[PDB]
RNA sequence: UAAAUUAUGGUCAAUUGUUAGUAUUCAUAUUAAUUUUUUUAAAUGUUUUAUCAUUUUAUAAAGGUUUAUUUUUGAAAGAUUUUUUGUAUAAAAUUUUAGGAAUAGUUAAUAAUAAUUUAUAAUUUUGAUUAGAUUGUUUUGUUAAUGC
């Protein structure tokens, strides 16, 4: 084991990373991404995309509260950042107007 | 087999270090998700109520 | 531990038997002979599923052409192609983890991976098996010494955890104010 | 030992406090009859079949499994065999050793083993019908033996099992007690059957606790 | 009481058990003899392995032989699924004629 | 083993779909401290936080003794911030080990036939049990582990608090009933007639 | 996995998938990317939009057998089945431009 | 797992969902203005609040009503994939111009090579017509 | 391979760039029924056999299928399949011991519709509580006799009528008024 | 190779695979087998510390009901032989039962003479070993046998163990065990403080060693047929000590 | 011959019992199927347990349900106790008379240094309980064991009017054991147990009787149906019976 | 947290208890304190507030007004933070 | 009870017979076959071991089954200086035949019980037991396709 890992340190080649030695890329079971798989109908990987309304929930961005939540009571952060449009921009950009519209 | 059993070991360093990054992540991932639809199940209780 | 033996398929011990990185391969026409690399027991039922553990791979034994890169003007890679898809992943959980017995016709394809150490049996027939003798082993060690504190980090790192949490770096798990 | 010390301390310590309201029985569970696996299996006492997180309440044992080892002459085919026989009986915490070698010989269901009246022990010394289980200080641990009223005589060979293996049954021996049910000549089922150690199992000599050979 | 539990698994009983509640019909008087004759089967052992330990010990003959002829000795899948007959159909009008149909139950 | 195979069994626990107990989690992180994996041992504090988990008076005394031993103040604070504020010492009128409370969740039939599917799933959450796991009131270890990584890292002033707060509550209010063994955690022995083995001289 | 394979040959991906080509000279080196193609199945791609592809099965791309049912002469002079009169053959695609 | 929202089998009237509402109480009807099958809901639900019967609120649900709180806890590549991505910084700092150059040596080799081969060919080949072996004259048809 | 055209098939032993490998079987075949027996002399007493029977189990057909999307499912999450089971506990005559008759649901595909079955089942009830009727859950156990894996997890409701029949002596539910089926003009007169 | 849980398989009323009980028996050199590497650290224990039970002044006296009660396990040594009330006395010679006593008698003094009594009742049997002369151990002076005079007095010293037991009982019931807490000998370390105390003088460092090891024999390998390799056959280096992947010494 | 080869009645395996014990070293031979009986199979009514200090004292004050005159419970207990005699002989002193009977609702460990005071308050919180309430009808039906077969009695079901009472009875234990902090026996929050004891053994017989009562003088009865009855009144009462038989009137309630 | 002996108080309760008599008691000072701190809580601190020695009844009323008060104290929250 | 598109989004459903007044899956077609063609098989002696012994090597002969076949580390993988643990038999869904009816070492509880314990027991027309054909639940063929 010595004098092959002298000679081996002694070549220059090496010292570079095996992909196939170094990482268990993914080594749990399951794959990091729906992989064209079927779906609840049968339709098979191909006649189908992700994201629709198979995927597990996305969840409301916000809380879900009773009664004196957003009903006149006050405001939120969403409420100083949104501004009336015949007041300008904070920052200029050149926007077409053709994308404008 | 000194090299072939520094091996089997080397890869319980390779496949555990491995496993341990991606169940992280996996769990990072799966508590958004698990976390999200829990609150959709709270919120549809409240619709329902 | 029969009574009756089955004298062809006789392996070590027991029933279901360790898990082998078996290389099979249905014996028909050699043209039509290519190689099911896959886990699985020793200790088998007569076909190769009742104890196939995880499919690992396919062998092609033909070696095949560069028609699917253009025509170069360099040998090693105008020679021919023999391919082979592995599982490297559940190969390191398997033999790593579960420590399965690597059969020698797998192991000389791994070999050639890069995965393993070529083999017992790639014997350079050509060059004499070794002679060893205490005085001249023991006379390079005394030549050429490690040392304990540049061992033991290789021992530990290579055997067991080797994600060094920087030290430096464990700074940004540490909190700050609000909560430090 | 780091839990039966422990446990008695705590357990101890509980009724060294007073400003303690008793126990929610609606909220200590019992175990469960039914549960998953196959068998009717027996856990602990302090043990439930599911997951019950808690620490619940250590509590006093009202009736101890005791466990009294017997000796049963057992028929290897190869010669009669002293061989570890335990009689767990659960008995209470009051009891006098007197009604608890009474209970034992209600409990067996080998009457092999309750043919003449026997007696108790612990690391020897014999306990007395007098005083009880706490009088010594029993618990379901007391490494306790048994001892028959001829168990000063089995190195002897007078009333030693006569075996057909290396002894004469006479037809006397064919009316008494192992030997009328032992089946000796083989019927075409061989009707009782019995065990079998080999003649050379454990080798030369007997199994002793250390290494002869 | 007349619910289980989620997290144990007992029953409707057994927590009329763990909290002394008595969920219980009117038996009639069979439902009555039967378990009065259940209830007094540790009292006869008592009175039975006491006074008369020769019927004890008669009856331990009686059985330990029995415990060892018969069909099985040791415990197989084979042996003890709990429903031989039906469990085993191949087996039935050929060999084993101790059973004159497959099935008896449920 | 490795050293990290507790925590690996802890993930696989979770990947398997799994509620890590807290004596999930006292187990894993005694077996990285008695490794020294420390940095494992607040991993397995991130992973029982990840999960929202509420450390129960042993599990912030285990991860407290990770602190002290790693040296680093901050990594307790906030364990002390978050979960062990609401810790009382035993004051002289209430009752010590306030009794196990929470029945076995059960359900009526008009609870099970109407509710949703997944309001009924008992998989054991370990915040259901925080109202008993905390019913013997480690109080006392757990300023005690403050006061020694407060020492440890060095914090003359906040460790002279959390001692001097201790130390007047000893001297003042009596002495909580200690904890029947964790039965789960450490081991009943089972009742073995050891005479079949080898003896003091076998070999 | 072919629904993903533009993922798994992306060098960003630390889930990349792994190719190696060890040399006749033992020389391990990592794959080309006509190889990393090559293991999965076949890829078409021909954008009709602009430029008409060079679509199978026409007149010229087939061959006898199987366009009519005799082998036919592959003469580049004078295919009058093919309704053609000559046939020059210089390279597939030398001379057209490199778009088309 | 699923429930009716998400299992398009469990809405079924035919008689899953009839014997649900016969024995919940509901009004139960065939083409019902509730997709399962229900009229409307039921006394004992029209009258009980049950958002908070059952069961309490599993408590990670605050990992998505809070987001600084779930972490992955590793960064990506620390198994040991760091040097996956040829041309992150990443790997051109670990390794270096030497190594990269090393490492690329063999790609600059093809190149190379493919260029060499050409230009042989056309030093060849460049003179269009005439002869070069026994029966082998100079064809532009191997260069192109 | 399947999708290849006889004719243009060549070998037998791979597939040379995808698809699906299998075994061509041969399902047509003309299988018989050979008539051992006469139209009146048969050794069976019910079922008669006079043509060939349709084998098999998950292949019979109409289809019928497992299903497990019943009231069970809609009702409580199970482990394994089967494990809880809602019925009107009907016969309890064993001491102890319940009969809990519950249904499932066999799918037809074909048809594209369902037929949810009956059983009687066997369900310990320690302490005898439940009446024939008590609208009863059961849940799955380790075994508990021969017979009755299963055992009384609660009741949804008992028969408060049959109680109070009990209490007052009567039957808790009066017997069928006649048998099973038979062949014989039974002839009862007074 | 691993101890696994329960008997799933046969009806416990009929044991049937179970290793058998162990019995110590009298009769046999198998009790002094067992009973006689024993005695030699209770040996070293009563010459290293002081145990109350062991030097008595005389034999318990208690009725023939109460022997019993007391008596089994009771273990102690008196300063000379004599045989206590109500047993009888019988001499045993074997040799092979008295080989085993060379290891007590080459560490303390040299066993003189070994009987087993067997009580009138039959059950109660003690083995007794008296032993003779100077010991081999330095007897401490806080010890149980320094209390036994023998120390005290000059060689010829008779004094004698008995250990008492019910018979035919397993080695689990002689409670001999319960006294193998290990005391040292720091009469090593009382040279150190008297009168030696400038006469000793201690090397720390070693010598300037200008001389190499002299080697040993050459080595002649094996003649005979050797069973082959003692790694592969799984056989202690000399079947007796040491690992299995520490081989050393089998013929090679 | 006429079974299942290996039944599931003797399937048993004992996990309190080492691994490797019964397999290779030792037997462990008993009798499973008596630690393995229901409570139904029995009689255990799981009556609320006091804890220590409160186990300790004796009990006191005593809220228990009137019974009225010409009762039928009293009636089936009369037969019942005819056969216990025509039975043995020897269980007369065992028995609980007749004029002892009332329906147990709850004991309570009193001190006499604040004896009447906190009589007082009790009362107020009996008598705010069982204001409002209708007068209790109750079904007797199928006896049991308190103290492991110690005490017989003829529990109430809860088949008709337990869910009431048992809101009562446990406000009256919630206010008499964390309002004012009286003992009750059990915890502030548990629900004793009412009860019929129709016989016992105590202290005094412990010695000769035995610490369990002969479950086959009474378990013809176990499960007998002793009456559906009307009562009015809840007393609290202190515990000597020597008054006029029945125990001290220590306060009443009308429903 | 919600521990034994703690049990929902009334308002004589309420007045028996929290009564301490100062009077540099500034409503807006110790108010912006205490609302401070509860927009510095974390969701699980609203968790385990149910004292577990209630009816069935009561342990749903009181998730019932705790909900309430928690919904109201974030949205004071989240205005005191735009504020 | 509102139209909407930032323009083909999520990847191919598609049926090819010369009949013979008319009603009706029904001769002649094509597809997969079988009839049909020798490019897949093949041999004997299992092998070690210290020895008349013992360690190692466990689902293809049939056997006729439709309420049916189910199970672990303790072997082995398998790593140390010693005594080291709690994971197994259970099930659950689906079961044929023209003319359809009775079947039986029995059902449950006790039980480490009862070849003579207790009992209003259990299987069945939601098609039982007998007998009959039949190998049981990701492999094909046809069809655009539920099917068959």
């Amino acid at each position: 084991r010595d004098v092959e890992e002298k000679r081996h340190s002694r070549d220059v080649v090496n010292e570079l990373p095996n992909p196939w030695t170094d990482y268990v890329s993914h080594a749990l079971p399951f794959p990091d991404r729906d992989a064209g798989y079927p779906d609840e109908y049968g339709d098979i990987g191909q006649w189908r995309a992700p994201g629709g309304p198979g995927s597990p929930v996305k969840g409301p961005g916000y809380y879900a509260p009773p009664m004196e939540g957003e009903h006149q009571r006050g405001y939120t952060a969403e409420w100083r950042d949104l501004k009336n449009p015949m007041r300008p921009p904070e920052f200029p950009t050149p926007w077409e107007r053709k994308y404008k519209q | 087999e000194a090299q072939f059993e520094h091996l089997r070991k080397v890869y319980k360093r390779q496949w555990l270090e491995s496993f341990r990054v991606n169940a992280d992540e996996y769990i990072y991932k799966y508590n958004i998700t698990k976390a999200a639809q829990l609150a959709q199940w709270e919120y549809e209780m409240q619709a329902q109520e | 531990a029969r009574a009756i033996i089955k004298r062809r398929t006789p392996q070590l011990w027991g029933a279901p038997g360790a898990p082998i990185i078996r290389m099979r391969g249905h014996h028909v026409v050699w043209k039509f002979q290519s190689y099911d690399l896959f886990v699985e027991h020793t200790h088998k039922r007569r076909n190769s599923d009742a104890r196939l553990l995880h499919y690992l791979g396919k062998h092609c034994p033909h070696p095949q052409k560069s028609l699917w890169s253009p025509d170069t003007p360099v040998a090693q890679d105008r020679h021919l192609f023999m391919l082979t898809t592995v599982d490297v992943d559940a190969f390191k959980y398997w033999f790593g983890v579960k420590r399965c017995r690597l059969s020698m016709r797998p192991w000389a394809l791994l070999a050639k991976a890069g995965l393993l150490p070529p083999s017992l049996r790639q014997n350079s027939k050509i060059m004499p098996k070794p002679i060893f003798d205490k005085e001249q082993l023991m006379r390079y060690y005394l030549a050429n010494r490690k040392e304990e504190a540049t061992i033991e980090r290789e021992d530990y790192l290579n055997y067991k955890n080797s994600l060094v949490k920087s030290e430096e770096e464990r700074a940004a798990e540490r909190p700050v104010a609000p909560y430090l | 030992g780091q839990y039966e010390r422990e446990a008695f301390e705590a357990r101890r310590r509980l009724e060294e406090s007073k400003n303690y309201p008793g126990p929610i029985r609606s909220a200590t569970p019992g175990d469960t009859r039914f549960y998953a696996g196959s068998l009717e299996s027996i856990l602990q006492d302090n043990d439930r079949h599911y997951w019950r997180a808690v620490i619940d309440d250590p509590q006093v044992q009202y009736v101890i499994p005791l466990r009294i080892r017997f000796k049963l002459f057992t028929w290897v085919t190869t010669g009669w065999e002293q061989r570890l026989h335990i009689v767990q009986t659960m008995a209470p915490r009051d009891i006098t050793i007197a009604r608890l070698i009474e209970l034992v010989t209600i409990e067996n269901q080998s009457p092999y083993l309750c043919s003449s009246t026997f007696t108790l022990a612990v690391d020897g010394k014999e306990l007395d019908p007098d005083k009880s289980l706490s009088d010594y200080g029993i618990t379901e641990h007391s490494r306790i033996d048994a001892i028959e009223k001829l168990d000063h005589l089995l190195h002897k060979d007078s009333e030693r099992p006569l075996d057909w293996t290396v002894d004469e049954m006479t037809t006397e021996c064919l009316k008494r007690s192992p030997y009328k049910e032992m089946g000796m000549q083989p019927q075409p089922n061989l009707a009782p059957r019995y065990e079998a150690r080999p003649k050379g199992y454990f080798g030369r000599n007997n199994y002793s606790g250390m290494k002869q050979e | 009481g007349l619910n289980g539990c989620v997290e144990t698994g007992r029953s409707r009983s057994e927590v009329a058990r763990d909290l002394g509640l008595s969920y219980t019909r009117p038996l009639q008087e069979n439902e009555k003899k039967q378990l009065s004759h259940q209830a007094l089967y540790y009292e006869r052992l008592a009175k039975f392995k006491m006074e008369q330990p020769e019927a004890a010990r008669a009856l331990e003959r009686e059985r330990f032989v029995r415990k060892f002829s018969g069909m099985f000795a040791k415990m197989d899948i084979k042996s003890g699924a709990p429903d031989f007959p039906s469990t085993y159909r191949k087996l039935l009008g050929t060999k084993v004629v101790r059973w004159a149909s497959k099935r008896h139950g449920p | 083993t490795i050293p990290q195979e507790a925590l690996h069994w802890l993930l696989r626990m979770i990947v398997d779909n799994f509620n890590p107990q807290h004596v999930h989690y006292i187990a894993a992180m005694k077996t990285l401290q008695n490794a020294g994996e420390l940095d494992m041992a607040r991993d397995v504090w991130k992973i029982m936080e990840r999960q929202q988990t509420w450390p129960c008076t042993s599990t912030i005394c285990a991860y407290l003794d990770v602190c002290v031993e790693a040296g680093e103040k901050t990594w307790a604070m906030e364990a002390w911030n978050r979960y062990c504020t609401e810790l009382k010492f035993l004051q002289p009128g209430e009752v010590d080990p306030k009794p196990v409370s929470r029945v076995p969740f059960s359900l009526t039939r008009e609870e099970l036939l109407y509710l949703p599917k997944w309001k009924k799933h008992f998989d054991h959450d370990p915040n259901l049990d925080v109202v008993d796991l905390n019913r013997f009131n480690r109080t006392r270890e757990v300023y005690l582990r403050m006061a020694q990584v407060m020492l440890a890292g060095g914090e003359r002033d906040s460790f002279q608090h959390f001692y001097t707060k201790l130390e007047e509550a000893m001297l003042s209010t009596p002495t909580p009933v200690p904890e029947p063994p964790n039965p789960h955690l450490v081991r009943r022995p089972q009742w073995s007639p050891y005479e079949h083995c080898k003896s003091v001289h076998h070999s | 996995h072919e629904a993903l394979k533009k993922l798994e040959l992306d060098p960003t991906n630390e889930k990349r998938r792994r190719f190696v080509i060890r040399q006749p000279d033992g020389t391990l080196r990592s794959a080309k990317m006509s190889e990393m193609r090559a293991w999965y199945w076949k890829e078409e791609w021909a954008d009709f939009r602009f430029w008409a592809p060079n679509m199978e099965w026409g007149i010229e791309n087939t061959p006898s057998q199987e366009q009519y049912q005799e082998h036919v002469p592959d003469t580049p002079d004078a295919d009058f089945r093919k309704q053609r009169r000559i046939q020059s053959r210089p390279v597939k695609w030398f001379y057209e431009s490199h778009y088309t | 797992d699923t429930d009716a929202s998400k299992n398009r089998f469990f809405r079924g009237y035919v008689f899953g969902q009839r014997e649900l509402h016969q024995l919940l109480g509901r009004p139960h009807g065939f083409e019902a203005n509730n997709t399962d099958g229900s009229n409307d809901i039921s006394a004992y639900e029209m009258t009980t609040d049950q958002r908070y019967k059952g069961i309490p609120r599993p408590a990670i649900t605050n990992l998505h009503y809070e987001p600084e709180w779930n972490y992955t806890l590793y960064r990506a590549g620390t198994h040991g994939s760091q040097l996956s991505n040829p041309r992150s910084p990443l790997t051109a700092e670990v390794l270096g111009d030497e190594l990269m150059k090393i490492r690329d040596i063999k790609s600059f080799d093809h190149c190379k090579a493919w260029f060499d081969r050409l230009q042989y060919l056309i030093k060849l080949h460049y003179d269009a017509v005439g002869d070069i072996g026994e029966f082998k004259s100079r064809h532009t048809q191997h260069v192109h | 391979p399947w999708w290849n055209f006889q004719t243009e098939h060549r070998q037998r032993c791979v597939m040379m760039y995808g698809g699906s490998r299998a075994k061509n079987t041969h399902n047509a075949n003309h299988r018989v029924f050979i008539k051992k027996y006469k139209r009146n002399a048969f050794p069976n007493r019910t079922r008669h056999h006079w043509a060939v029977s349709m084998t098999g189990v998950l292949g019979q057909r109409p289809r019928r299928m497992p299903w497990p999307y019943d009231l069970t499912s809609l009702i409580f999450n199970q482990p394994r399949q089967g494990s809880d089971k809602i019925g009107y506990v009907v016969g309890t005559s064993m001491l102890k011991t319940a009969v809990v008759a519950a249904n499932h649901m066999v799918y037809y595909p074909k048809f594209n519709q369902r037929v949810s079955r009956t059983s009687r089942f066997f369900a310990h009830d320690e302490d005898l509580a439940c009446v024939e009727g008590d609208l009863v859950h059961i849940k799955q156990c380790r075994k508990i006799s021969k017979y009755k894996h299963y055992y009384v997890f609660s009741i949804l409701e008992p028969n408060i009528e049959g109680r109070e029949r009990l209490k007052l002596g009567l039957k808790a539910v009066p017997p069928p008024l006649f048998g099973y089926p038979v062949s014989r003009r039974i002839v009862k007169l007074n | 190779a691993k101890r696994f849980r329960y008997n799933t398989k046969y009806p416990s009323l009929v044991s049937y695979n179970k290793l058998p009980w162990e019995i110590l028996n009298h009769e046999t050199p198998e009790f002094h087998m067992h009973v006689a590497p024993h005695y030699e650290q209770i040996m070293t224990l009563a010459a290293s510390t002081h145990v109350p039970h062991i030097v008595g002044k005389k034999h318990l006296e208690m009725p023939p009901e109460h022997r019993l009660r007391l008596l089994p396990g009771m273990f102690y040594m008196l300063d000379g032989d004599s045989i206590p009330e109500g047993f009888t006395a019988n001499r045993v010679l074997d040799p092979t039962a008295l080989q085993y006593y060379g290891r007590l008698e080459s560490l303390v003094a040299p066993v003189q003479a070994v009987r087993m009594l067997i009580s009138d009742d039959l059950r109660i049997v003690c083995n007794s070993v008296t032993l003779q002369g100077p010991l081999q151990l330095p007897v401490a002076s806080y010890a149980s046998l320094a209390s036994l005079e023998v120390v005290t007095n000059k060689a010829s010293a008779s004094f004698t163990l008995f250990h008492f037991v019910r018979p035919n009982r397993p080695p689990s019931e002689l409670q001999l065990e319960k006294y193998y807490i290990h005391a040292p000998r720091a009469m090593a370390l009382a040279e150190f403080n008297s009168t030696s105390n400038t006469s000793w003088e201690p090397k720390l460092q070693a010598p300037k060693r200008s001389k190499r090891v002299t080697p040993l024999p050459a080595y002649r390998p094996p003649q005979s047929y050797l069973m082959g390799l003692a790694e592969r056959l799984a056989v202690v280096p000399g079947s007796s000590f040491g690992r299995r992947s520490l081989m050393w010494g089998h013929w090679f | 011959e006429r079974g299942l080869y290996f039944p599931i009645n003797h399937r048993i395996v004992d996990r309190r019992i080492a691994s490797g014990v019964t397999v290779e070293e030792a037997d462990v031979q008993s009798r499973y199927r008596r630690e393995l009986r229901t409570s139904f199979a029995t009689g255990e009514t799981r009556q609320t347990i006091p804890p220590a200090w409160s186990a300790c004292e004796r009990p006191t004050h005593f809220l228990s349900l009137r019974l009225p005159v010409r009762n039928v419970l009293r009636t089936r207990v009369n037969e019942m106790h005819n056969q216990i005699l025509f039975s043995h002989q020897q269980h007369a002193p065992l028995l609980v008379p007749l004029e002892k009977l009332h329906i147990t609702l709850g004991v309570m460990a009193i001190s006499e240094r604040e004896e009447t005071e906190r009589l007082a308050s009790i009362y107020d919180c009996v008598s705010e309980v069982f204001s409002v309430i209708h007068p209790l009808q109750l079904r007797f039906r199928g006896l049991g064991t308190f103290g492991f077969g110690r005490v017989l009695f003829i529990r109430v079901v809860p088949e008709a009017d337990f869910g009431i009472l048992e809101t009562a009875v446990s406000k009256i234990r919630r206010r008499v054991g964390g309002e004012l902090k009286v003992d009750m026996k059990g915890n502030p929050h548990d629900s004793y147990v009412p009860h019929v004891t129709i016989a016992k053994i105590r202290s005094k017989q412990q010695t000769q009787f035995g610490s369990k009562i002969p479950i086959s003088m009474w378990v013809e009865y176990q499960h007998h149906d002793f009456g559906d009855v009307t009562f009015s009144q809840v007393d609290i009462c202190s515990m000597r019976g020597s008054k006029d038989g029945y125990y001290h009137t220590e306060g009443s309630v009308h429903l | 947290h919600a521990t034994y002996d703690v049990a929902p108080l009334s308002h004589k309760e309420l007045f028996s208890i929290y009564q301490n008599w100062d009077k540099t008691r500034d409503e807006l000072d110790l108010l912006e304190e205490v609302e401070e701190r509860i927009s510095k809580w974390k969701l699980n601190k609203w968790e385990m507030r149910i004292p577990p020695l209630l009816t069935a009844r009561e342990k749903e009323l009181m998730r019932q007004q705790q909900e309430l008060l928690k919904s109201i104290f974030f949205d004071w929250g989240k205005c005191r933070d735009a504020l």
